[PDB]
RNA sequence: GGUUGCGGCCAUAUCUACCAGAAAGCACCGUUUCCCGUCCGAUCAACUGUAGUUAAGCUGGUAAGAGCCUGACCGAGUAGUGUAGUGGGUGACCAUACGCGAAACUCAGGUGCUGCAAUCU
RNA sequence: GAGAACAGAAAUCUCCAGUAGAACAAAAGGGUAAAAGCCCCCUUGAUUUUGAUUUUCAGUGUGAAUACAAACCAUGAAAGU
RNA sequence: CCCUGAAAAUGGAUGGCGCUCAAGCGUGUUACCUAUACUCUACCGUCAGGGUUGAUAUGAUGCCCUGACGAGUAGGCAGGC
RNA sequence: AAUAUGUAAGAAGUCCUUGUUACUUAAUUGAACGUGGACAUUUGAAUGAAGAGCUUUUAGUGGGCCAUUUUUGGUAAGCAGAACUGGCGAUGCGGGAUGAACCGAACGUAGAGUUAAGGUGCCGGAAUACACGCUCAUCAGACACCACAAAAGGUGUUAGUU
RNA sequence: AAUACUGCCAGCUGGGACUGAGGACUGCGACGUAAGUCAAGGAUGCUGGCAUAAUGGUUAUAUGCCGCCCGUCUUGAAACA
RNA sequence: AAUUGUUGAAAGGGAAGGGCAUUUGAUCAGACA
């Protein structure tokens, strides 16, 4: 949808005059800015509870920054989407270094390898996975295994001129 | 020769040009279709307190 | 690209010269539009407007009517306005005094007028007499006294006046203007 | 917070193939041409009104 | 403010004439909602950035 | 070919209301009305005689006349661009006072006695009606009211 | 509070099965000279208030009663729907955005209110 | 439904249940239960005068209809109709 | 996603060339290109609102200020050649 | 239900006092119309208002067609017929190569700027831009309306479910 | 602590483009102790070139892009009307 | 006038003519002072 911001938000039926300081319920959103992300947090909220944002009100929203946005993690993803011929639950497995950025690249992903367009996909779950070995799937536990390299063969350059007087090298 | 048989499209258009007047008020109605036997006593009525009322600059 | 809300390039709609080509009437239009821009009296520029109006809007002012107007309670002294001719009334035995100011006086009513002690002013003498139009009493003739209105919005149960030409019995009697008839309008 | 009270309205759409509903509603917005723009107070009464020509 | 007089104020400005954006409008495609992508609705307060540049 | 008759189309329209069928009940008729009153017009398919139009069902209008059985109603209809006025001759069956003018007399009674009240008090009055204005601020506690997170469900079919 | 006459709303008053009902009133009830009506004094009319009875009518109470009425974040923000896109899909259709929003269902509660006049342990 | 000689699936007599499941000339749809239905009683208002009104509409005509006015009558104890 | 299912008549059309970690399909972020539209200015016209008869020069249907607007068949009117 | 639709939101208002009559009541009862008196702009929601009302006369037209949504007949139709709006007709300009109706936008003569829809390898103004995937087709695919493809198959490859 | 991000400043400041309508004064201001000054109701200052086919107009040709036959009737015409 | 001969100038790879713009060639107004 863009590049992601992650919120808390948190809203409760409009108080009555017979039950005033309604429950509050919160949820994590994943969206682009502070709008959508309100969008949305009604969106799910109507899923749930009889209320809509016309009888409703947001109580405060809020930015969650990522605790530790250099530390890699393996994330497990958990998602419902719609596709074609119906609806599907999945379990995906993303290797990046904050939930935000993840969420990003499954939606990219979803929309690649299913293509599942933004309005299809429910995120169910999104995790940090705490031992190895809890990582299933295996294009994650590839990059996992000790004293781990490898190289990049076949290294393109890219050129600044329209012609070129060598001849080039693919070597690195 | 068949041709078409009835539309109202455009209608509403031309009907808003010039308008759709609203009903247009008097004060002091018409008393047409009003019933006989109460006008007749009531024409009589006005002329009564008419009469008294020239009695009041006389 | 502007959604307009209104008829774009629209004229007034009302006149602003008379259409006359009268030398005269357009020095009088030449006095009050003068004294209707520097002199804040409502009167310049009601007077201003009427010297634009056509023929059918200046029904003649009759002299009876005028004598009616002076019967008002406190009008009496008043000086008579018509933008217009007056017309003579052979009707009313005695006319009061006062002063009438008109664009025309016929023969019969300038007489009349004088004859009972009173005075015929051209509208430009009751400029310089009231420049605010003080102590005046504006008159105007029956605009819908004109026969042609007779025959306007004619139509079922109008109850208005065929244009006709020939009248009688034998001219649009029959047929839809009696119950035994057809019908009746 | 308290609900915003004022908001601003800039015309987005151009002038033609719009609804007669809207159409009122923008005439009188005063928003009769594309990219103009006018303030609105917000009350029930009006916020029917901003809902009634969001498209545009 | 709002004030109590908001209507006399309000009205008395006419309608700004604004040009389009001077950076463009960010979206692909106008004619949608703020939330789906495109420009219209209510944006709330990113409603300044779009009106800062088109002033 | 195609049919038009007075009451046409008007199957619902005139039906009864369920299981409410039968005589009227005898208020209908100790109800009075005056000239100038506000009445709404809905026929009663069980009284045949002095019934309206199905046009003028739904419609609201003015009496103008007052008879034995009957009332007389103006009301306009809006035929072309234009509406023209219709005396309709109602009987007291099909007609009912119009409620869409108490809120207006209770808020003028009100509105007198604010005023008067406010005046022998020290001015400051402000009745008019304003609409609805936005929420004020206000702070919501959390106390015993801890926000309770929720997730989306996944999908299931349960048949 | 009961009852009676005349009512208003017209089932929270109706339906089915039991039980209770003081006083007064209603009631059922006795008679056929008279007015009056019947194949039939059963209904209808008259006469008695005497000769009898709470059996019924009537009023009230019971029932995991039928029906009916009311409520509810019960279902369901569902179905449907107004508005938007050069949204998805070969289509059939389907998501989404800004709004409005049912019916069944389910559970809970209830079972006439009341106006005028007369009367009553 | 339960009952009565001939009498039977259907003749006539009686009781219980019965919201209309019938009938109301006719197509159909509304409507109707101390009636709008069935039986009886008395009638001619299916009459006289001329306007207004609703449908169709051009707000013409026609057809059909509604509420009064002014008569003369019908019926009913009567309010009424 | 791709392949099979997948048959028509002159030669031939993702518009053409051509493109294969695309110049293809899904999806995201930017920058960029340009309508008789939008903003600012100049001029022409149309409409509107003001101002100006004070002589002793030259237009008073004039002169001066100001705002808004400008598509057009059939058709109307206007002012001109 | 939604969407559509009737009426109301005051000076032609509200309240007191008590006149006129042949209608009407058992009745100066009521009904209708009044004399006299009390209360002003927070006088009774919002937004707008290049003003509102009115009159006369007259042209052209009275073959229409298209789109979204609702919708009838037909297997269907670039078919026939309705509903509401918007359009073409009467209309150029930018886009969709092309095209009456789609998208954008409605035209006085010009300058500078910014954009829409749509684009930016080359034809052609404009990144052979960035990012993550997918696809290799011995008849690949390539952007709405739109210039078509289905059931059913694949141990091609890709992610999923139990 | 810092930084990003988002927002504000009636903070400072460079490069580039188009325009220069108006023609005494008059207005609202700004800077100045002051006198005066000003970027405050629309361009001036300084310097140079040519005084000519140099600029400009016309025209013919070439080049980029664009441009179907007019009239008509028609829902629709460049039409294989 | 259509249309034709001569002379002069110029353009022409399946028409011609037109719009905006500029080069080139030809031609000309005005203004300097
Ligand atoms: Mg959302
Ligand atoms: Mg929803
Ligand atoms: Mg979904
Ligand atoms: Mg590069
Ligand atoms: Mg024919
Ligand atoms: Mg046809
Ligand atoms: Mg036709
Ligand atoms: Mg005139
Ligand atoms: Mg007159
Ligand atoms: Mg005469
Ligand atoms: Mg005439
Ligand atoms: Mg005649
Ligand atoms: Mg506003
Ligand atoms: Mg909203
Ligand atoms: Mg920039
Ligand atoms: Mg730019
Ligand atoms: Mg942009
Ligand atoms: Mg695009
Ligand atoms: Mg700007
Ligand atoms: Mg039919
Ligand atoms: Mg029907
Ligand atoms: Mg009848
Ligand atoms: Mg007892
Ligand atoms: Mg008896
Ligand atoms: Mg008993
Ligand atoms: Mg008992
Ligand atoms: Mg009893
Ligand atoms: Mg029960
Ligand atoms: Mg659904
Ligand atoms: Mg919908
Ligand atoms: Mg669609
Ligand atoms: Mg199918
Ligand atoms: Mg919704
Ligand atoms: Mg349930
Ligand atoms: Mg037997
Ligand atoms: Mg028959
Ligand atoms: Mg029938
Ligand atoms: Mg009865
Ligand atoms: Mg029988
Ligand atoms: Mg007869
Ligand atoms: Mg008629
Ligand atoms: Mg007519
Ligand atoms: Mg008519
Ligand atoms: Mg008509
Ligand atoms: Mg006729
Ligand atoms: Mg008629
Ligand atoms: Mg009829
Ligand atoms: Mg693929
Ligand atoms: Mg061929
Ligand atoms: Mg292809
Ligand atoms: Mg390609
Ligand atoms: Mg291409
Ligand atoms: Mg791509
Ligand atoms: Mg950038
Ligand atoms: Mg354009
Ligand atoms: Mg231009
Ligand atoms: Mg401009
Ligand atoms: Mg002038
Ligand atoms: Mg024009
Ligand atoms: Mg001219
Ligand atoms: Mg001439
Ligand atoms: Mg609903
Ligand atoms: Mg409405
Ligand atoms: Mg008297
Ligand atoms: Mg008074
Ligand atoms: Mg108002
Ligand atoms: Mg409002
Ligand atoms: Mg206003
Ligand atoms: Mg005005
Ligand atoms: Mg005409
Ligand atoms: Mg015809
Ligand atoms: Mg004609
Ligand atoms: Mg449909
Ligand atoms: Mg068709
Ligand atoms: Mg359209
Ligand atoms: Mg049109
Ligand atoms: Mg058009
Ligand atoms: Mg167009
Ligand atoms: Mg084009
Ligand atoms: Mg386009
Ligand atoms: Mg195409
Ligand atoms: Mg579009
Ligand atoms: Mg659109
Ligand atoms: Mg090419
Ligand atoms: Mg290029
Ligand atoms: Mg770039
Ligand atoms: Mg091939
Ligand atoms: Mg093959
Ligand atoms: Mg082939
Ligand atoms: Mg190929
Ligand atoms: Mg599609
Ligand atoms: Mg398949
Ligand atoms: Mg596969
Ligand atoms: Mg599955
Ligand atoms: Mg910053
Ligand atoms: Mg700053
Ligand atoms: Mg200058
Ligand atoms: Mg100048
Ligand atoms: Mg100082
Ligand atoms: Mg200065
Ligand atoms: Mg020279
Ligand atoms: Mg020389
Ligand atoms: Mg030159
Ligand atoms: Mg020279
Ligand atoms: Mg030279
Ligand atoms: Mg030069
Ligand atoms: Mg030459
Ligand atoms: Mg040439
Ligand atoms: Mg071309
Ligand atoms: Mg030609
Ligand atoms: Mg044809
Ligand atoms: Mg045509
Ligand atoms: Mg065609
Ligand atoms: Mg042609
Ligand atoms: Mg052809
Ligand atoms: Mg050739
Ligand atoms: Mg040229
Ligand atoms: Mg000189």
């Amino acid at each position: 949808m863009a590049h992601f911001k992650e919120y808390q938000v948190i809203g409760r039926r409009l108080p009555t005059e017979s039950v005033p300081e309604p429950k509050l319920f919160r949820m994590r959103i994943f969206a682009s800015n502070e709008v959508i992300a309100k969008s949305r947090y009604w969106y799910f909220l109507q899923k749930l509870h009889k209320v809509k944002k016309a009888s409703g009100e947001i109580v405060s929203i809020n930015q969650i920054n990522e605790a530790h946005p250099t530390k890699v993690k393996n994330f497990g993803v958990w998602v419902r989407y719609d596709s074609r011929s119906g609806t599907h639950n999945m379990y995906k497995e993303i290797r990046d270094v904050s939930r935000v950025a993840a969420v990003e690249t499954l939606y990219q992903d979803m929309a690649a390898r299913h293509r599942a367009r933004f309005r299809s996909i429910h995120i169910l779950k999104v995790a940090e996975i705490e031992k190895t070995a809890d990582v299933k799937r295996q294009y994650v536990k590839q990059f996992l295994t000790k004293d781990l390299k490898f190289p990049l063969p076949h290294r393109v350059q890219k050129s600044t001129k329209t012609f070129s007087y060598k001849r080039p090298s693919t070597f690195y | 020769a068949k041709s078409k048989n009835h539309t109202a499209h455009n209608q509403t258009r031309k009907a808003h040009r010039n308008g759709i007047k609203k009903p247009k008020t008097y004060k002091y109605p018409s008393l047409k279709g009003v019933d006989p036997k109460f006008r007749r006593n009531h024409k009589h009525a006005l002329h009564g307190t008419a009469k008294a009322l020239a009695a009041a600059k006389k | 690209g502007i959604d307009h809300t209104s008829k774009q390039h629209k004229r007034s709609g009302h006149r602003t010269a008379p259409k006359s080509d009268n030398v005269y009437l357009k020095l009088l239009v030449k006095l009050y539009t003068f004294l209707a821009r520097r002199t804040d009296a409502p009167f310049n520029k009601v007077v201003l407007k009427a010297l634009f109006l056509s023929k059918i809007n200046r029904p003649p002012v009759s002299v009876s009517r005028i004598a009616r107007a002076l019967k008002q309670e406190g009008a009496a002294n008043k000086t008579v306005v018509v933008v217009g001719t007056v017309t003579d009334d052979a009707r009313i035995f005695e006319f009061p005094k006062t002063t009438v100011a008109a664009l025309r006086f016929t023969a019969g009513a300038r007489a009349k007028i004088v004859k009972a002690g009173g005075e015929c002013i051209t509208l430009d003498q009751l400029a310089v007499r009231a420049p605010k139009g003080q102590n005046t009493l504006i008159l105007r003739g029956p605009r819908n006294s004109r026969e042609a209105v007779r025959h306007f919005g004619m139509g079922p149960h109008k109850g208005k006046a065929p244009r006709i030409l020939s009248t009688g019995r034998k001219f649009e009697r029959a047929r839809g203007r009696r119950r035994s008839k057809g019908f009746k309008v | 917070e308290a609900q915003h009270k004022l908001v601003f309205v800039v015309r987005i759409k151009g002038i033609n193939k719009i609804p007669p509903k809207p159409r009122k509603v923008l005439q009188l917005l005063r928003l009769t041409r594309i990219n103009s723009g006018t303030f609105v107070k917000v009350t029930k009464a009006t916020l029917e009104l901003l809902k009634l020509i969001e498209p545009y | 403010t709002v004030g109590p007089h908001f209507k006399q104020a309000n009205n008395f400005l006419w309608p700004f004439k604004l040009s389009n954006p001077s950076g463009g409008w960010g979206v692909p495609r106008k004619f949608k909602h703020f939330i789906q992508g495109g420009s219209f609705g209510n944006r709330e307060e990113f409603i300044n950035k779009l009106v800062k540049s088109m002033n | 070919g195609k049919s038009h008759g007075y009451r046409s189309r008007t199957r619902y329209m005139f039906q009864r209301d369920f299981r409410k069928h039968g005589a009227v009940h005898l208020s209908t008729y100790l109800k009075v009305y005056k000239v100038g009153d506000i009445v709404d017009i809905k026929a009663n398919g069980s009284i045949q005689k002095g019934m309206p139009h199905k046009f003028y069902q739904g419609k609201t209008g003015v009496v103008y006349n007052v008879t034995k059985s009957s009332v007389g109603v103006i009301i306009n209809k809006m035929v072309g661009n234009r509406y023209l006025e219709k005396r309709l001759n109602l009987r007291v069956e099909h007609i009912k006072h119009s409620k869409c003018r108490q809120e207006f007399l209770e808020r003028v009674k009100a509105n007198a006695a604010k005023r008067a009240e406010a005046k022998a008090q020290g001015v400051a009055v402000q009745l008019k009606r304003q609409p609805a204005q936005p929420r004020e601020s206000r702070i919501v506690s959390t106390e015993g009211n801890v926000p309770q997170t929720l997730a989306p469900v996944p999908y299931e079919t349960f048949i």
